[PDB]
């Protein structure tokens, strides 16, 4: 039925592949046998990610064999045929079906994304964005995938505005993640250093910059305090104890912000807001070591 | 071509749709799963008819060499072999009482019947389940365990029964000169025809046409249908009686063997015999056609297989030995001969490459490289069938069975188009007669007016002087 | 001596798992698939038998219905569930067909309702809510046009003003009504048709060929400035809005009870005509008719086009309702019940699947447009089998057995006997005309599409 | 036109996209109610698109209280902002199907381009979704729904009564 | 058909959005028989 439909979709590129002199009929028949096996194992009940991944692996191996055969038997880098994009379209369609049936597999989503980015020459910015929108709709509470899409866009296209909006949406969904706050501050400082080095090369050929990260830090500490209060919200002793646990949480986090950390001024604002026992001793030893620096 | 753009566009649209359909059929031909088997001599000294079943059994795999059987049951008479249409179940009927139906691949005996009444032939009718045997007098429909389901009474001395599965129709040619089409689904004698000529010696069905071919004592074959009580066609094939006939799966070629050491290869669709093998040392007992166009002949101790004898070339006429290796002589493709057995009958297996001969001691499957077609179709006939799938296909076929009168000479003939109280009662009869005479009178007047209109369509001195005096 | 035989990979043909579904190899060789015409003919025959066995046209009725017979029906062209029905008692109702219930029930007039329309007005004082309310426009017998709100629970984005937004007093008895769409401008046909604006209590313009009355109106769907009107000097008059004037008059033989434009051609319309007929007219060439629909035995009361634009449903003064195709000119199907009488209004639905039919026993029964297409969503296998059987029956439609079992529909005995009496009368008239043709020389061979037009005004050539 | 539909759940919100509509004239019919009841016929109508779970039980309690009072929550606003397509704010609004006429106007106020629907048809779709539950989640992780029901019910009731350790 | 990348309503919805936006705003036989038949 549906398997017959898919193999009939597979026919014409095999026709062109045997018509051009690079694959004999017995090889065609063996390829079609393995194709029928994989299509039935997919379409039946109880199919699995192992079946989809094995199908993808076999199709990639067939494409590599076709490439070696075209480079050897006639020594042309690219034939003017139908198959050369047909096999890649088949792999894309396999990935589409896999992510339509098992939309929980992070590993399969990552394999899809790395495949599309690796052949990203012929792919589309819009296609990667459609994949990322689908994945972010499905798993909105994965700071790993939020950071992954933002970091891809920042290191490939450096689209500061869109990466900023990506981080804003991710932080609207997950305020509870200091890893996400950490990476947003990292991106903001990377953007600031990029801008100031752009100004430096501009002066070669011919601070609000910190204050943005300071404001991010302030709203981070506020919402982190609120949400660690909400997690395990009772009398005066329990209130004081949860207050001290939240304080230790936030101040270990600000210590991590210092480890992330111009630099002296940012640390001054951090210790300022910290002031706003043993922790106080930690603050003053940070102060005397900064004065040493 | 006509000079009307509407008809031009319509016929061109139908033509391009037809072309798209046949090209998609060729695309399925690319999607075909398997490939046939071949036998090639590879040299000039080696000939294909010099091989042996022992050599081929050594040179092939273990599955086919385990499938190629040799059963010896020497107690009862020469056995008769019939496979199911699927190709999975076998049915042997001995000459005295032995009737066995066996799955034969997984090695399971479905039904064994000992009958002292001398049986002749038997067929799986619609599945492996129900099978019909012939007896000394009556015909018997048997269930799958071996129990007796029905004693068909009217089919008296049925010599050559055979079943045809789309119409669900059980032909029973016998001895008195007679032929009875009996529907097995409704359980009813549909047609009863008398054969004027004599005792019907041979019989086979044209499967594409689903019509019956009898071979009489005169030397003529005759093609019959369950509609009309005369034969559709009659062909003088040989002299004496016709021993056997076989018909290609395509329904194109017929092979007849007649007792005056004669063999004829006929074209059924055009009724010109392709040729006539006359060099026949002993009279041919049986003749079969495989699914791949391969011809099988049995003279009784000998069985001979020809490849490509069913075409129109002069080389396609089969011979029995070439002088110096003449390529324009059709040497026999593969031979075999037994010790002292007389082969009772023979039939190819449907979806493997074997032919089973039934002979005096038992059953033998000879391996052929290219006997049966490689890849079947699973919508029609499955050698792999679960029980629910089998019974569902049975109900489906019973739903879409074809009626009996459809059996004709041209299976496209359905599509044609043509333009095709006392005194009151007495006086009522009086006035009714008057009205009918009135109707006939006005009809005659209209006819007279039309005749004069047809005449207007097609249009001596003393006589001129007397012109207007009449 | 190179040999190779036919082996089967049993793991290929039968799968190693148990839950995996086995492969189904297919070889399309016509030598392998033998009986084309016979198999397809018997498939078409079983298809028609299953269709005649599964024909179940009646699906339900709309609540308790009205008291004194449904004489006005107006579907909602925008939405899908809402229609308005109007009894001859004076009460108008706004049915939700989804739950088969009402929204409100306005006892509206003293006299009969003579027309209904549903709409949305374009007020200049404010934009009224297109979404929380619908509006109805009832055209009375006692010289009144009343415009009503309906509170509608379609959308939930709010949370007064239930009934009778506005009234338009009149001079003559209003008899028909329709609303120029996209501009909210409604024309009412009384003794002379008036074009009214919603925000003007007096009739804005007068449209009148002569001083004869008008029975009904209808605007066209596309090119929406074209109006057509049926007047009781058995005359069809096309009116135009952008020139603000009558356009062309055709005088038939008998009075046309209804008219309906078609929504997919914009210049074809069908007229339900009292001589048992439905005449399918073009607009521009009014000297003939594009088609005739013939299978009634009493006065055709109402017609409607399917929104696909290919089928016409006609309800008659006889207690029956037929469905025709545009191409054939004969009844595809007839629906009838002992409980329905004098079907005075018929409206094909808006998604082209159902047929609402308001009879005069006070019931508004809705039927199926094909007696097989069930409402449930169907899997791809069954949908392919269903379209296959339909296409095959279409191909083998004209075989005698298929034609017999496809046309054998049970008709009530009164309609059957009236039809055969009508056939006897027509055959007798035909043989008298044949005898006159035999005798007399110069008689015109009148065409059966130009026969029923007494005279058009703007004699074009 | 029922393009998307919302569904509240004790473990968060789920936003589905409708593919094929049951026809709204035969919605009272035996066959359409039976294909709502059967699971394999429901997935031709409803596929999941987004599913955002609640962070903790206290956030779940506060969001359930806001749904009970009929207002919109921060997480709800975030989910709809991510999911719904921004069309023109004057014509061709995007259709969201919900279950509460009281929840309607707040959604409309927060998003002028969206249009809420709570019909008999929308209630039928939400009823089918509630019937099939975890089978519609395609393997996406959720808590035990019934354990979530018990916990949230007790927490919401203790909040509405003001139970006390005293 | 909205996405996670572009901003939807172009107005700050959270304190993060408004603060960073205002600071970036600052930063700008047989034969015979047969013949007989």
């Amino acid at each position: 039925s549906k398997t017959r439909y898919y193999l009939e979709q597979c026919i014409p590129e095999m026709d062109d592949l045997v018509e051009k002199g690079l694959f004999t009929k017995n090889e065609v028949s063996l390829i079609m046998k393995k194709r029928t096996d994989f299509e039935h194992r997919l379409n039946s009940r109880g199919s699995s990610i192992n079946d989809y991944i094995k199908y993808i692996n076999y199709e990639s191996n067939v494409n590599k064999l076709r490439a070696k055969r075209c480079k050897r038997i006639l020594q042309v880098k690219k034939t003017n045929s139908l198959s050369d994009w047909s096999i890649q379209q088949r792999i894309g369609f396999i990935y589409q079906r896999g992510t339509n049936k098992f939309p929980q597999d992070l590993k399969f989503w990552a394999m899809y994304l790395n495949y599309m980015k690796a052949r990203g020459n012929q792919t589309s910015y819009k296609k990667i964005h459609n994949i990322y929108n689908q994945l972010l709709k499905l798993h909105p509470t994965n700071v790993d995938i939020w950071i992954s899409c933002a970091k891809y866009e920042y290191e490939v296209h450096a689209n500061f505005k869109s990466c900023r909006n990506i981080f804003q949406n991710g932080l609207r969904f997950n305020p509870d993640v200091p890893k996400l706050w950490y990476e947003y501050v990292k991106f903001e400082l990377n953007f600031i250093t990029k801008l100031i080095n752009r100004r430096k090369v501009m002066g070669l050929i011919n601070a609000l910059r910190g204050d943005i990260a300071l404001t991010i830090f302030d709203v981070c500490m506020k919402t982190l305090g609120k949400h660690y209060i909400n997690k395990h919200k009772s009398d005066s002793k329990m209130n004081i104890e949860l207050n001290k646990e939240t304080l230790n949480y936030l101040f270990s986090e600000s210590l991590r912000y210092i480890k992330l950390f111009e630099r002296d001024y940012l640390i001054n604002h951090v210790l300022q807001f910290w002031k706003n026992p043993e922790l106080y001793l930690k603050t003053v030893m940070i102060d005397i070591t900064l004065n040493i620096r | 071509q006509t000079k009307d753009k509407k008809l031009r566009a319509g016929l061109k649209k139908i033509d391009e749709q037809y072309k798209k359909a046949v090209s998609s059929a060729a695309a399925t031909d690319y999607l075909l799963p398997e490939s046939n088997g071949y036998l090639e001599p590879e040299n000039e000294l080696e000939k294909t008819f010099k091989v042996q079943q022992s050599e081929i059994k050594s040179s092939v795999d273990v599955s086919t060499a385990n499938k190629a059987l040799d059963l010896s049951l020497k107690e009862f008479g020469p056995y008769h072999i019939k496979y199911a249409k699927n190709g999975t179940h076998l049915l042997i009927t001995g000459r005295k009482g032995h009737v066995a139906s066996m799955d034969w691949r997984k090695g399971q005996l479905r039904a064994e019947l000992f009958l002292n009444e001398t049986c002749h032939s038997a067929t799986y009718l619609q599945n492996e389940q129900y099978f019909a045997v012939a007896q000394k007098k009556y015909t018997f429909i048997y269930d799958h365990e071996g129990t007796e389901l029905h004693r068909l009474k009217q089919h008296i001395e049925a010599r050559h029964l055979d079943f045809l599965p789309y119409h669900y129709l059980l032909v029973t040619a016998g001895e008195t000169g007679w032929l009875k089409y009996h529907d097995v689904s409704t359980g009813q004698l549909v047609s009863e025809l008398r054969t004027k000529a004599g005792p019907t010696m041979a019989m086979a069905q044209n499967p594409w046409n689903a019509v019956m071919h009898l071979g009489h004592s005169n030397g003529t074959v005759s093609l019959w249908s369950p509609s009309m009580p005369e034969p559709l066609v009659k062909l003088l094939s040989a002299r004496g009686p016709v021993n056997s006939i076989a018909i290609d799966r395509s329904g194109y070629y017929m092979a007849t063997t007649g007792a005056d050491r004669s063999m004829k290869i006929w074209d059924i669709r055009n009724f010109k015999q392709l040729h006539s093998v006359e060099s026949l040392p002993t009279p041919g007992t049986n003749v079969s056609i495989s699914d791949t166009g391969l011809l099988a002949l049995s003279r009784g101790p000998h069985v001979t297989l020809w490849k490509d004898a069913l075409k129109l070339s002069g080389d396609s006429k089969p011979c029995f030995g070439s002088m110096g290796g003449n390529p324009h002589r059709n040497t026999p493709y593969m031979s075999h001969l037994f010790a002292g057995n007389k082969v009772e009958n023979l039939g190819f297996v449907p979806f493997e490459d074997l032919l089973g001969v039934g002979h005096q001691t038992g059953i033998t499957n000879l391996i052929v490289p290219g006997a049966g077609e490689a890849n079947y179709d699973a919508l029609e006939l499955n050698p792999f069938e679960t029980k629910k799938q089998r019974q569902e296909q049975e109900v489906r076929t019973l739903l879409n069975k074809l009626p009996a009168d459809t059996i004709t000479l041209d299976p496209n003939s359905i599509g044609s188009v043509d333009k095709r109280s006392g005194l009151r009662s007495f006086l009522r009869k009086k006035t009714q007669n008057v009205i009918d005479e009135r109707k006939l009178r006005v009809q005659k007047q209209l006819d007279k007016e039309k005749n004069i209109r047809k005449r207007n369509h097609q249009i001596d001195v003393i006589e001129e002087a007397l012109s207007r005096f009449g | 001596m190179k040999i190779k035989t036919i082996k089967r990979s049993a793991d290929d043909y039968v799968p190693v798992k148990s839950t995996q579904e086995s492969q189904m190899p297919r070889n399309l060789n016509p030598e392998l698939h033998p009986f084309e015409r016979a198999r397809e003919y018997t498939k078409a025959l079983n298809a028609t038998k299953l269709e005649r066995m599964f024909a179940k046209p009646f699906v339900g009725q709309l609540g308790y219905g009205h008291r004194d017979g449904v004489y006005a029906i107006a579907k909602n062209y925008g939405s899908l569930n809402k229609l308005a029905t109007g009894s001859a008692d004076g009460v108008i109702k706004y049915w939700n067909m989804s739950t088969r219930e009402e929204f409100v029930s306005f006892k509206a007039h003293y006299g009969l309702v003579t027309g209904l329309c549903v709409t949305q007005p374009r007020f200049h004082d404010k934009k009224p809510d297109l979404k929380s309310q619908n509006f109805m426009l009832s055209c009375s017998d006692d010289k009144t046009v009343k415009l009503w709100s309906i509170n509608v629970d379609d959308y939930s984005n709010k949370n007064n003003e239930e009934g009778l937004i506005r009234t338009f007093d009149g001079e003559s008895a209003f008899q028909g009504i329709d609303s120029h769409r996209e501009n909210s401008t409604f024309a009412t046909g009384g003794a002379k048709i008036h074009l009214w604006d919603v925000n003007r209590l007096k009739p804005v313009s007068d449209l009148s060929w002569g001083a004869d009355n008008i029975t009904s109106l209808k605007f066209n769907q596309n090119e929406t400035d074209i109006l057509a009107s049926t007047g009781s000097d058995n005359s069809i008059v096309l009116y135009d809005l952008r020139t603000n004037s009558p356009t062309q008059k055709i005088v038939q033989t008998m009075r046309t009870n209804a008219i309906c434009w078609n929504p997919m051609e914009a210049f074809n319309f069908v007229t339900a005509n009292e001589d048992h007929n439905a005449y399918y007219y073009d607009m521009r060439n009014l000297s003939r008719s594009l088609n005739v629909f013939k299978d009634h035995v009493s006065a055709v009361m109402d017609v409607d086009f399917s929104p696909t634009g290919d089928e016409i449903v006609t309800g008659s003064y006889d207690k029956s309702i037929r469905i025709y195709k545009t191409n054939h000119g004969h009844s595809r199907e007839i629906y009838h019940t002992k409980r329905m009488q004098h079907v005075f209004q018929v409206k094909y639905s808006m998604d082209s699947k159902y047929i609402i039919s308001g009879s005069d026993d006070g019931n508004v029964r809705l039927w199926r447009s094909k007696a097989w297409e069930r409402s449930n969503v169907k899997t791809t296998r069954e949908k392919n089998k269903l379209e296959y059987d339909e296409k095959l029956k279409e191909r083998f439609r004209h075989m005698p057995e298929i034609k017999r079992i496809s046309r054998h529909r049970h008709v009530p005995q009164v309609i059957k006997k009236a039809q055969e009496i009508k056939n006897i009368e027509l055959s007798s008239i035909k043989r008298r005309e044949a005898n006159e043709r035999r005798t007399r020389k110069d008689m015109p061979y009148i065409s059966e599409r130009k026969k029923q037009i007494v005279g058009t005004v703007h004699k074009y050539e | 036109p029922i393009e998307y539909l919302l569904f509240e759940e004790p473990t968060g919100y789920a936003v589905f996209k409708v593919k094929l509509q049951q026809d709204d004239i035969g919605s009272r019919l035996k066959e359409v109610q039976e294909q709502i009841n059967d699971f394999g016929a429901f997935t031709k109508l409803i596929e999941l698109v987004s599913f955002a779970p609640f962070k903790g039980a206290a956030e779940a309690l506060e969001n359930a209280n806001d749904i009970s009072e009929g207002l919109v929550s921060e997480s709800l606003k975030a989910i709809l902002d991510l999911n719904l397509p921004k069309a023109s704010s004057k014509k061709k609004n995007i259709t969201l199907a919900i279950s509460d006429k009281n929840l309607g106007p707040s959604i409309k106020e927060e998003f002028p381009y969206v249009d809420c629907i709570s019909n008999e048809l929308a209630q039928d779709l939400i009823r089918g979704v509630r019937l099939h539950g975890e089978k519609l989640f395609k393997g996406l992780q959720s808590g035990d729904l019934e354990r979530a029901q018990l916990g949230l019910g007790h927490a919401y009731s203790r909040a509405k009564v003001k139970f006390s350790v005293q | 058909h909205a996405s996670a990348f572009t901003r939807t309503q172009d107005v700050p919805q959270t304190e993060l959005q408004e603060k960073v936006d205002q600071v970036l705003q600052e930063s700008n036989d047989v034969v015979a028989e047969f013949q007989e038949e």
